[PDB]
């Protein structure tokens, strides 16, 4: 049998939010001029210039 | 050093110093405007650039 | 909100409400999402604008 007391619930959630997927789209990403690019040792990747 | 800043493209230090009104000297060959206006100086335009 | 649900339907909807996959998103999470060895390479300039 349907019983109102056993069927009435309060459902809770957030009022509103926005889900995002492309996290890296929030990053501004530049690079140095390749002439000035350095390796792990902090010297230029190519040094013969 | 403005040359180092242009080479590395890393603006964190200058951005922090400008946002915090931290006194600094930006060193490097720079073009400048010549302004003979007393009103412009009283308006403090040199601090707006 | 008030809802009328069968107990089984309530269980399903309550599970959906209580176990959502959305986490809060902020700039720290995005920044950490960037691979660490790219955040430390000075050849790349990363900003959160």
């Amino acid at each position: 049998q349907f019983d109102f007391r056993a069927s009435m619930h309060m459902l809770t959630s957030n009022l509103t939010f926005t889900v995002y997927s492309d996290l890296l789209a929030f990053v501004s990403a530049d690079t140095v001029e390749p002439i000035n690019a350095v390796a792990f040792d902090n010297m230029r990747i190519m040094n013969e210039l | 050093n403005l040359e180092e800043l242009m080479r590395t493209g890393d603006y964190a230090q200058i951005t922090n110093m400008l946002l915090n009104n931290q006194p600094v000297a930006l060193v490097g060959a720079l073009p400048f405007i010549t302004d003979s206006s007393v009103i412009s100086l009283v308006a403090k335009l040199d601090a707006t650039v | 909100y008030p809802s009328i649900l069968h107990p089984i339907d309530h269980a399903f909807n309550e599970y959906f409400l209580q176990h959502q996959l959305v986490e809060p998103l902020n700039n720290d999470i995005i920044f950490n999402y960037i691979p660490e060895r790219i955040r430390n390479d000075v050849n790349y300039i990363l900003n959160m604008d």
